[PDB]
Parts: C-alpha cells; sequence; structure tokens
C-alpha cells in the first residue's frame, strides 16, 4: 500500500514501519550505533541521518510514509552522520587491538570502519568517573560510554528490572545504577541484558577482561603507554583499524563460540558460550534464539561455573565400607550389570526403579526408559515433573488432551490478559516473565496475580489478589460460575468445542460468591473485578505453577483452569490459552521421551496394547504390560521391601523429595543404589555406585522447554576426566547388559524414538540446526504446531471436555504447628544449589538460605534479621536465621529451597501428596516455631538484589538530552 | 546404603603420569605429522645448501 | 568359486596406528640425521655464545 524512492530509485515499501526497517531490508547503507531490532528506536547516537523529503531526520524514528523520497546518499546527509559520530568517538576511546570487544561484531568499530573516518574532530576527553567494577559478573567503563542508552531501554523496558537510567541533568552524563549507587548495591538482577545490547566495550562481562584479544593480557599499567603511544603516532584510522582487524581475525583460533540451550529453567533460552580452552569467556545471545532473543537471566547468562568446579566428579566411586573408592569404569559398570541381573532374576524386574533426569537431554530420557522397560523389563521410570506438572498435565489430559502449554511465550506477550496463579514468574522463568512485564508496562496488557507472597509479579500486577493456601479452586469454579450465569460465557466456542457442560455447571454449585468469599479469604466484590477482567479479555493466557500444583487438589485446581479457558473461550487462538510453566530445562522433554510409570514416549499410555506392539517389533523385546512406581511411591516402595535398586541420574531426590528423614531411611534399607550425577550430591552419598556424568556444556543432544519447542544443543567442551555424557553411560550400562545399541551420536537416538513417538515424527537434527526448532506435535513432514488446538482438540470428536472438579482441603497439620511455611526458589539460585552454589558471583550476593519472617511475626515472637530460629514440623526439623520483609504476610513464612544441610526445606515437609498425581504436597507444610539464637548476621547481604532501589521509567528519557544546552543536532549542523 | 562422603582417589604414580605426559606429546607429533616431516626436509636441505653449516660456524666461533 | 563382493579388513589398532606414525618421524628424524646432528651443535654454541639465555631472560621477564 505505500510506495517510496529511495535515492532516486523507487519501490513498494511492506510491512515496514520505519524508513530505517526500509532501508535495512533493501541493503542501503546507514549507520545504526544506538539502534538493535530487540530494543526499538531509542534516537540517540544521531548517526542515521538521512534526508526524508529534504529535511534531515534520524531514520531509525522516522514513520515511513507514502511517498516519501528518501537520500542516504548526498554530501549533507554523510556530514551529518560523521557529526553524530565525532560525538561517539568523543565518548569512545578506540584502542581495539588492544580491546576485549574487537571480536568482529562491534558496532563501534565497524561503524568508524563502514563511515571511511581516518581522523576524529572531538578529541576523547576521559569522563570524570572511575570504573564501576562493584559487581561480581560484569562491569561498567564510563569513559567507554557513548551513552547511546542501549543498557537502559534493555534494563527498562525489555528486562523490566528498571535499575539502569542515563543522568542527562549531570554536566558529564552516565549510566546510573539506581540513584547513582555501586553496581554491587543496587536492585541488579544480574540478568547480563546491559552487557549484551551495549554496541561497545563500556559494559562488558568481567570474564572477557584480559581474555578475548592476544594483547589484553598486557597489565594497565604497560598497555596504557601503548595506547598513548599508538594515538600519537597513528596516520589514519584505516591503518590501525585494518592491524585491529587482522588480529580480531586471529582469535577464531582461540575462542570458540558454540551454541547451546540454557541449562537451568523451562524457559529455553538459547546462546552461544564463548570459550578460550575451558575458561568461559561470555554467554553471548543472539537474536535469532527463538525463545529468548537476547534475553537471558543471572543462571544462564553468568551462573555456569559449575561445569569447570574442583568438585566436578571425573571418576566412577564404587563404595568401600565407610568410603568411596575411585574405580575403573569397567569394574563400575560390570558391577552395576552384575547386581541389576543379581536382583531381577532373584525378585523380578520390578524390584528395579528408574529415574530420568530433567536436566539431561530427551535421547538421554528415552535411553533411560529403554533400560528399563526394553532391558530390565521394568515400567518403574519416572522424572522429576512427578513433583512439579503431573497435576498440571493431568488437568489438560482430561481436558484439552495435549501435555503441554497451549502456545508460545510470544503469544504470552500478545494477550489481552495474563491470569498468573501460583507462580513466582520473574524469578522462576525471568525470560518469560520479562515478555508480561513488558506488555502490561508499554502495552497496557492486564495481569491478575493471585499467590499468598508479594513477588515481582504480584508487585507489577494491576490486580493482586492472596487467597489462602489451598483454596485456589474454590475462586476458580467461582469465577465461572458467575460468568456462566451472568451470560458473559463463551456460549459459541462452549457449543461447538466443548463437551460435559451441563455436568460441569452441576458441579459449580457450591461455589457462589458467598462461598468463595468464605474459602479464599478474597471479598466478593474483587472477585467481581476478577470475573470482569477475566470475561472482557479479548484473549486470557492463565500461567500457573507448584503454587496450584504442589497441593492435595493440584491435579483438580490445575482443570478449574482449564475449565475457566474453556468457558471464557480461550482456546485455539493467539494470545490465550492454558500455560502450566514447566520447570526444568527438560522437563517438558523428559516426559516427551516416556520417562513416566504409565506413559510411553509421546504420551501413549502403556496399557495401550497397540502401542506396546509397535514399541516390540523395533526394540525387539516383549515390553512390560503393568505401570510402575512414581518418584514418590518408589521410596514407599523401598521401606516395604518391594525395592531392591534404584538408578537415579540427575535428581537430588534426597533433599527434593518430601519428608526427607522418610527418604533417607528408605536408603539405608536400599540393597543397591546407583547415583548418576555431575557432583556427589546429597543423594550421591547413600550411593553404592556413583557414575561420573557430564553436563550440558559436556555433551550434544536436545531440550523441550516450556513452550514444546525441541531445540539441539552443541558441545561446548569435551567431557572433563573420565566423566561421560548421560547417554552415552545409559547406553554403556544396557550394553552390559546384553543390549547391544549402536548409536553413536544422540541424532541416532533421536531418530529411533522420532519413528516411535507420534508427535515427535518430523523431529530430525537436520531440521534444529543451529537456532531452529521445532514445536510439537511433528508430524512426518516437519510442519510444526506453535499453537496448539486451532483446528481441533486431540479427542475422537475434536471437541474439549469440561471436568467436573471438587475443592479438597488442604492438609491441616495441628494445632501446635501455627506457621504456615510457604517454600519456592529464588531468581539467583536453583533449587538446593548444587550448580549455582558452585557459581562464586552468586554466591557473593546470595551466599545462603533464610526464612522470610513478616513484620507481623517479627513484632509477636521479637525477631531480627539473622535471629536463628528452629520450625519444627511432624516430620522433622530446620534451623534457619531470619529475614523481616512484607514480602511475606502474618503466620505464613518463606523458606526457600537453597540449602543442603539444617536449612532443608524437605525436613520439614511431609509425604502427603495430590490424589490423582502423587505430586508431593509442598505447598501444604506447616510448623512450630522455638527461637534459638537472638543476634546474628543478617542472611541477605546489603548487596543483594532485594535490598536495592529500582527509578522505573518509560524508555531512555532522550527528550532530556535534547533539552540540555550543549545537544546540538547533528542534522541542524548545516549554517 | 549410609550416607558418606571420604573418596580414595586412584593412586597415579610419578611413573604413570610420565607416560601420561609423553604420550600426550607424542600425539601431538602424529597430529602434526606432516608439518614436522616437512620441517625435516627444509631442515635437511639448509644443511645441504651452506646455511646450517654456517650459522653452526657463526656462533661456534 | 561363487561370486562374493563382501571385504572384512584387517583390524588396524589404535595402538598400531600410533607406531606406524611415530615410526615414519623416527624414520624422517634419521633421514636428516646429519641437519639434525648440525642444528643441535649450532644451538649448542648459541647456548656456549649466551644467545639462548639472552633470549630464555627475554621472554622470561
Ligand atoms: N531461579 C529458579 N528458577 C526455577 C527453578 C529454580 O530452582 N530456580 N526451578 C525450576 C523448577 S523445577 C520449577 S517446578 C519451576 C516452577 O517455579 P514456580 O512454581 O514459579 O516457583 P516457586 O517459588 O516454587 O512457586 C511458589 C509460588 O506460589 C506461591 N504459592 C504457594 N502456595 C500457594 C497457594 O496455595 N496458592 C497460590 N495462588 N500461590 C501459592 C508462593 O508464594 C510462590 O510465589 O521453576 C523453575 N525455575
Ligand atoms: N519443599 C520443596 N521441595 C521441592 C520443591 C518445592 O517447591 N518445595 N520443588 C520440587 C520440584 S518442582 C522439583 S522439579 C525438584 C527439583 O529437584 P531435582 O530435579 O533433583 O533438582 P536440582 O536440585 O536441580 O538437582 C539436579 C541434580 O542434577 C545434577 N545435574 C546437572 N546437570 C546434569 C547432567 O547433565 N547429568 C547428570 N547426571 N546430572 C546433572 C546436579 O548436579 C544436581 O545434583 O524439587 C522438588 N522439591
Ligand atoms: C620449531 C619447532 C620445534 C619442534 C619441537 C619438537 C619437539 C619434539 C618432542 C619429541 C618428543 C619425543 C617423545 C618421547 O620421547 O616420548
Ligand atoms: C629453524 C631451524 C634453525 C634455523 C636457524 C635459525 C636460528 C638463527 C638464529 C636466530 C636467533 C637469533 O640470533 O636471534
Ligand atoms: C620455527 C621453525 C620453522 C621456521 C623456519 C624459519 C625460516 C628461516 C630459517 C632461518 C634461515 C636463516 O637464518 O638464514
Ligand atoms: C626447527 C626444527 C624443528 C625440528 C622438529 C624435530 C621434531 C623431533 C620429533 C622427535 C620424535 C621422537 C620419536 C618418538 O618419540 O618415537
Ligand atoms: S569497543 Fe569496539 S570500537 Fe571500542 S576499542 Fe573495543 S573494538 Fe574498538
Ligand atoms: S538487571 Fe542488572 S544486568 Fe540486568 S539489565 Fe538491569 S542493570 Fe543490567
Ligand atoms: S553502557 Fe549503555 S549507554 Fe553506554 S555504550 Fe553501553 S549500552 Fe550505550
Ligand atoms: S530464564 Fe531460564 S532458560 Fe533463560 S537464562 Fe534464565 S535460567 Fe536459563
Ligand atoms: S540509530 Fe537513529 S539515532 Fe541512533
Ligand atoms: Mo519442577
Ligand atoms: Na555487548
Ligand atoms: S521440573
Amino acid at each position: 500500500k505505500k510506495t517510496i524512492t529511495i535515492n532516486g530509485v523507487e519501490m513498494e515499501a511492506s510491512e515496514e514501519q520505519t524508513v530505517l526497517q526500509l532501508l535495512n531490508n533493501s541493503s542501503i547503507e546507514v549507520p545504526q550505533v544506538c539502534y538493535h531490532p530487540s530494543l526499538g528506536p531509542i534516537e540517540t547516537c544521531d548517526t542515521c541521518i538521512v534526508s526524508i523529503n529534504g529535511e534531515l531526520k534520524r531514520s531509525c524514528s522516522a514513520e515511513l510514509k507514502d511517498g516519501d523520497v528518501i537520500d542516504t546518499l548526498s554530501p549533507d546527509v554523510k556530514k551529518a552522520q560523521v557529526i553524530g559520530m565525532d560525538k561517539i568517538l568523543y565518548n569512545h576511546e578506540l584502542y581495539c587491538t588492544v580491546c576485549d570487544y574487537n571480536n568482529g561484531g562491534c558496532e563501534i568499530h565497524n561503524t568508524v570502519k563502514e563511515m571511511k573516518i581516518n581522523h576524529q574532530s572531538i578529541p576523547f576527553d576521559h569522563k570524570p568517573y572511575h570504573k564501576d567494577e562493584s559487581h561480581p559478573f560484569y562491569r561498567y567503563d564510563p569513559d567507554q560510554c557513548i551513552l547511546c542508552g542501549r543498557c537502559v531501554e534493555a534494563c527498562q523496558d525489555v528486562q523490566v528490572t528498571e535499575t539502569l537510567t542515563i543522568d542527562w541533568e549531570r554536566k558529564r552524563p552516565r549510566v546510573i545504577w539506581d540513584n547513582d549507587v555501586p553496581i554491587n548495591e543496587s536492585s541488579c538482577v544480574s540478568c547480563g541484558h546491559c552487557s549484551t545490547v551495549c554496541p561497545c566495550n563500556a559494559m562488558m562481562e568481567k570474564g572477557m577482561e584480559g581474555e578475548a584479544g592476544y594483547l589484553t593480557g598486557i597489565n594497565n599499567e604497560t598497555l596504557r603507554p601503548m595506547i598513548e603511544i599508538t594515538k600519537g603516532v597513528e596516520t589514519g584510522y584505516g591503518s590501525i583499524l585494518a592491524i585491529s582487524d587482522m588480529e580480531s581475525a586471529m582469535r577464531d583460533e582461540r575462542i570458540k563460540k558454540t551454541k547451546t540451550v540454557c541449562t537451568y529453567c523451562g524457559v529455553g533460552c538459547s546462546f552461544d558460550v564463548w570459550t578460550k580452552g575451558r575458561d568461559i569467556l561470555k554467554v553471548e545471545p543472539q537474536e535469532e534464539a527463538p525463545a529468548n532473543g537476547i534475553s537471558t537471566c543471572v543462571k544462564g547468562k553468568f551462573g555456569w561455573d559449575f561445569v569447570n568446579s574442583e568438585e566436578r566428579l571425573t571418576k566412577p566411586l564404587i563404595r568401600e565400607g565407610d568410603h568411596f573408592r575411585e574405580a575403573e569404569w569397567e569394574e563400575a559398570l560390570l558391577l552395576i550389570a552384575s547386581k541389576f541381573t543379581e536382583l531381577k532374576e532373584a525378585f523380578g524386574p520390578d524390584s528395579l526403579a528408574f529415574i530420568t533426569s530433567s536436566k539431561c537431554t530427551n535421547e538421554e530420557s528415552y535411553l533411560m526408559q529403554k533400560l528399563a522397560r526394553g532391558v530390565i523389563g521394568t515400567n518403574n521410570v519416572d522424572n522429576c515433573s512427578r513433583y512439579c506438572q503431573s497435576p498440571a498435565t493431568a488437568g489438560l489430559f482430561r481436558t484439552v488432551g495435549y501435555g503441554g502449554d497451549s502456545g508460545s511465550i510470544t503469544d504470552i506477550a500478545q494477550a489481552d490478559l495474563v491470569l498468573i496463579i501460583g507462580s513466582n514468574t520473574s524469578e522462576s522463568h525471568p525470560v518469560l516473565s520479562t515478555r508480561i512485564k513488558r506488555a502490561h508496562k508499554l502495552r497496557g496488557q492486564k495481569v491478575i496475580v493471585a499467590d499468598i507472597r508479594k513477588h515481582e509479579m504480584a508487585e507489577r500486577s494491576d490486580l493482586f489478589v492472596q487467597p489462602r493456601a489451598g483454596s485456589d479452586i474454590v475462586w476458580l469454579n467461582a469465577i465461572a460460575k458467575y460468568l456462566i450465569e451472568n451470560g458473559k460465557a463463551d456460549e459459541r466456542f462452549l457449543r461447538e468445542r466443548v463437551n460435559g457442560r451441563d455436568e460441569y455447571v452441576k458441579s459449580l454449585a457450591p461455589y457462589t460468591l458467598e462461598y468463595a468469599e468464605e474459602k479464599t479469604g478474597i471479598d466478593q466484590e474483587t472477585l467481581i473485578q476478577m470475573a470482569e477482567m477475566i470475561g472482557q479479555a479479548d484473549s486470557v493466557c492463565a500461567l500457573w505453577a507448584m503454587g496450584v500444583t504442589q497441593h492435595i487438589g493440584g491435579s483438580d485446581t490445575s482443570t478449574a483452569i482449564s475449565n475457566l479457558l474453556l468457558v471464557t473461550g480461550n482456546y485455539g487462538k493467539p494470545g490465550a490459552g492454558s500455560y502450566p510453566l514447566r520447570g526444568h530445562n527438560n522437563v517438558q522433554g523428559a516426559s516427551d521421551f516416556g520417562s513416566m510409570p504409565d506413559r510411553l514416549p509421546g504420551y501413549e499410555k502403556v496399557t495401550d496394547e497397540q502401542v506396546r506392539q509397535k514399541y516390540e517389533r523395533v526394540w525387539g523385546v516383549p515390553l512390560p504390560k503393568e505401570p510402575g512406581m512414581t518418584n514418590h511411591e518408589m521410596i514407599e516402595k523401598i521401606h516395604s521391601g518391594q525395592l531392591k535398586a534404584m538408578y537415579v541420574k540427575g535428581e537430588e531426590m534426597g533433599l527434593v523429595d518430601s519428608n526427607i528423614n522418610h527418604v533417607h531411611a528408605a536408603y539405608e534399607k536400599l540393597d543397591f543404589f546407583v547415583v548418576q550425577d555431575i557432583f556427589l550430591s546429597r543423594t550421591a552419598e547413600f550411593a553404592d555406585v556413583v557414575l561420573p556424568a557430564s553436563p550440558s556444556l559436556e555433551k550434544e543432544g536436545t531440550f523441550t522447554n516450556t513452550e514444546r519447542r525441541i531445540q539441539r544443543l552443541y558441545q561446548v567442551f569435551e567431557p572433563l576426566g573420565e566423566s561421560k555424557p548421560d547417554w552415552q553411560i545409559i547406553m554403556e550400562v544396557a550394553n552390559k547388559l546384553g543390549a547391544g545399541w549402536l548409536y553413536e551420536h544422540p541424532a541416532d537416538i533421536m531418530e529411533e524414538a522420532a519413528k516411535l513417538s507420534p508427535i515427535y515424527a518430523g523431529v530430525t537434527y537436520e531440521r534444529l540446526e543451529g537456532y531452529n526448532s521445532l514445536q510439537w506435535p511433528v508430524n512426518a513432514d516437519g510442519k510444526d504446531s506453535p499453537l496448539l488446538f486451532t483446528e481441533r482438540f486431540p479427542f475422537p470428536d475434536g471437541k474439549a471436555i469440561l471436568y467436573p472438579v471438587q475443592w479438597t482441603e488442604p492438609k491441616e497439620f495441628g494445632e501446635e504447628y501455627d506457621i504456615h511455611v510457604n517454600n519456592g526458589r529464588l531468581l539467583e539460585h536453583f533449587h538446593e544449589g548444587n550448580l549455582t552454589y558452585k557459581s562464586k558471583g552468586i554466591s557473593e550476593k546470595t551466599p545462603e538460605v533464610f526464612l522470610e519472617i513478616s513484620p507481623e511475626l517479627a513484632a509477636e515472637r521479637g525477631i531480627q534479621d539473622g535471629t536463628l530460629v528452629r520450625l519444627t514440623s511432624p516430620f522433622g526439623n530446620v534451623k534457619v536465621k531470619c529475614l523481616i520483609t512484607d514480602r511475606v504476610k502474618g503466620k505464613e513464612v518463606y523458606l526457600p529451597m537453597n540449602d543442603s544441610g539444617e536449612a532443608a526445606i524437605n525436613l520439614l515437609t511431609g509425604s502427603h501428596a495430590d490424589k490423582d498425581t502423587d505430586t508431593p504436597a509442598y505447598k501444604e507444610t506447616s510448623a512450630k516455631m522455638e527461637i534459638l539464637k537472638h543476634d546474628g548476621i543478617s542472611p541477605l547481604p546489603k548487596i543483594n538484589h532485594r535490598n536495592g532501589n529500582p527509578q522505573p521509567q518509560i524508555g531512555v528519557q532522550v527528550h532530556k538530552k535534547w533539552a540540555r544546552k550543549d545537544y546540538i543536532f547533528p542534522g541542524d549542523a548545516v549554517k | 546404603a549410609k550416607a558418606i562422603k571420604r573418596i580414595q582417589k586412584i593412586e597415579v604414580t610419578e611413573e604413570d603420569q610420565r607416560k601420561r605426559d609423553l604420550r600426550e606429546i607424542e600425539d601431538a607429533l602424529i597430529d602434526h605429522k606432516e608439518a614436522i616431516l616437512e620441517t625435516l626436509h627444509m631442515l635437511g636441505h639448509m644443511n645441504e645448501r651452506g646455511v646450517l653449516p654456517l650459522l653452526r660456524g657463526l656462533f661456534g666461533q
């Protein structure tokens, strides 16, 4: 519809909203130092000065109108671009040959090179500030800062942390953290965004410092005079830029850049790891990254220290009495084969359970279940999804038929309303939450948060309701009853696409606004507001997590969320759907490949004689017909002499299963225990054999994130010592039992599995090369499914099922236990911290566990920060220091999982689990608090991000820069 | 079994480590076999030509 | 006899190939024996003349 003429030649414009966007697609040369597609226009560098109809204007912001005569080559437009560059060069010192950012991707470097610049009109003047090297992971060099505001745009509008601002009102502006405080003491969550988006070395990772270049190792005492000598000698910029380009090219010998998928959470961030030998220089995000783009959190951007930890297991360990003996791989494999065959012959195949890791790849999950079913002959397989989204997948299986999220993270950022129930979204799914925060902050997306703890999402929500623990289904059913009865339900959708409607409305009978107000504690008036916001929103994404599922009625509450979405017609359309946020990096993929007692890969039921027969023909052996034990059920079966062996890979069961006193008691009884891990975990201490496994960076394979997005990971480092990647170990164990498996690469395992799993039929490593991804179901033609239920629901009649659900009252511990111990995670730490405590930088700002006490409870019990208390439940006790904060209220406390001893939250939790999926009810834990010590150092240091002071704002405030006296627009330099 | 933490490491003797290190150098020579072979041919020509004896005498005297 | 095409190759083990490659490097040294011997004499004089120690110290410090 729009037709323009650039540089004389006329051509039609497609959907290019700006002149620069069109110039870029048209391959026309135009500087854009401050333009990053992920951030949008900023108008700070002033180097894109092109003539839009004779007027010199910044093309990054200029809207592409129909009939515009844009010129990007006249002497005046080029003289204006060089003027803008002169101010960038006045704020940035070029020293490329001895700069760690001279890796071919430096936007200042390549812009000076593209502009054929040989001299600098405004000489470089040092800014009157010192380098802020306080933070453990990155540093600020104000002298190299060009004040482009890319880091500010990222912190404010992409990450939505709001720490970074530019003090334009200052004599010599600079990027300030909070109200100009040192980086380490600020609210900086250490996401890495600001270092990623910075176009020069002004904001860089400390990992890059002195490592990337050949001459950057030279001490600053000798390197500084070298730069001053070179500056004086210099004939032209192009001469020394060629020298710097040759050195930049040489770096390709040392620095290895490898694509990987984050080993931490289910957001599924992919990025490149820059490694010089075994040292990780920086995690370099790429725009092509399907789930995250240039976004990362502290864990994926800087939490990789564990891979090189001196504590890494490099040799198999065989228990020799009161100690572990380092033994050869052959003896460890031979002993596992001898003992596994011994218990299989004497006690049966069902006396051996197998635990898959959701940290490990899809192929490794597939081989663990092929070992359990095809080699041992048992259906006793499972993964940490048991303690996680078993209730959420049970809910989706009952209503919409697919065990995954309805759509992509892109649909969440598009939603008109995001309902968040029991999910610390910015701490557990950081990059997924940046999409919600940006949509709410800038697009005006409605955000409803239902939670017992006031976390970032609750603080930023449009409506923050606080229901009583376990009462979530009561208000969810009431929203549906009110919307159905008030005629505000999507009757057109329910009609042709849903089943069991009248039986559903009959089950909603007790859930009246009065009952909901009584049981949940949310008043009827706000319940009306929730129902109206949900009903009036065109598209609603319902994101739920362990606040909903880690309960006795967790499967039912999850079903209620899906039922509500069916009622309001929020399925099969973009911007809407059910989003149970997937926990681990590969929990979705571990379940997708049959690491479940009831299902084989692709969620095909085990008891299905037709499915079993397919696998029998391919695997060449009969499959066990009867389902197996769950991850939780496994410790009960050891206690009753039924389970004589357990092969647990990458799972800290000795700390993460509920009631760890009972789990440890079971471990002493257990005949054979094989723990496969990268470290000697708490669980590994109870093992008879420990096998040294290699982490994500030391292997190839695929991970499936929260969006059912299958992503390939490339090997960064070779396996450390004699540690082998999990698939290689599982295969070698099976081969010791006569399996004869001949895989050479995980891609061989994937080819076999894609043929059998129907939802993975079209998945091939070729379709997943580089940043390419596939969302399941993937048919044999390679056509993926980014958005589920667009045409129909996967049921015989193509219609979803409304599922009658009842409230199951949360377990009551007793009158003596007056403290409701809420528990979860922390943004910076991953579970007990087996991986994140190895990261020194994370440990520096969060060195230990803490118990969040409300100011009310603190007043009543005389608690201050650092007060050692003793939470006692009918299952065990924890001794933990205290931290006062209004994040927690009244008698509900918060104990994060980041501890492996005295304060391990699972010493308090009980063996009570969900009635339908056996998911331990971790969010139903009560205890009584006894003061042990009064004075102690606060368990949260001053440098922790929670002790900050964000400065929220829309954008960079470039209008404040233009308001200065010294600001003269480069285009305005005509006369 | 019961919880244990103590690990008795495998004995890598001084002679065993020496063999590992020498074998690592042998493997590097094997990998750069063509480059070494070419260097030796080049060096042989420097000796046939006046070059190596001239340098031996320049430093010798 | 009847027509067959399948060829069962002889097993050249990793250690066997390593010996072959090392022996090839040994043979090259043997061929350039005089050149190597001359290089060593020249190198010995560079050390006596204090040229090698000077270079060792220049890079060392
Ligand atoms: N940084 C980090 N991220 C992680 C992980 C990690 O260890 N560290 N672990 C990963 C894993 S495996 C998991 S499963 C995921 C899920 O991670 P989330 O489920 O988002 O995380 P938690 O904080 O465990 O969730 C508990 C939240 O629900 C609230 N809550 C507790 N009980 C109730 C209740 O009855 N009703 C309501 N409405 N809210 C309630 C708590 O106050 C808290 O906000 O996170 C993944 N992401
Ligand atoms: N009180 C309470 N308890 C809970 C929870 C809660 O909210 N509250 N959450 C529950 C839930 S949702 C979950 S998922 C679990 C989390 O519990 P797990 O799934 O056990 O989680 P992590 O502690 O990350 O344990 C991962 C282990 O795998 C190892 N590892 C990492 N990479 C690799 C690899 O490549 N190969 C191998 N072999 N090992 C590797 C690590 O060193 C570590 O020992 O916690 C559960 N327990
Ligand atoms: C300038 C080129 C210098 C090349 C240095 C070659 C070093 C040769 C090492 C020979 C090692 C012999 C192995 C062994 O004795 O086991
Ligand atoms: C500049 C001249 C460099 C000459 C390089 C000589 C390389 C010596 C290789 C020694 C191989 C030893 C053979 C073996 O250990 O079996
Ligand atoms: S940041 Fe870029 S332009 Fe600046 S010195 Fe380094 S390589 Fe050169
Ligand atoms: S949170 Fe910290 S690291 Fe992340 S963008 Fe903001 S200032 Fe930068
Ligand atoms: S620190 Fe911020 S304003 Fe300065 S050059 Fe880097 S991204 Fe631009
Ligand atoms: S959001 Fe999750 S996947 Fe992304 S960097 Fe952080 S921990 Fe890794
Ligand atoms: S890209 Fe337009 S002013 Fe920076
Ligand atoms: Mo989980
Ligand atoms: Na950067
Ligand atoms: S998980």
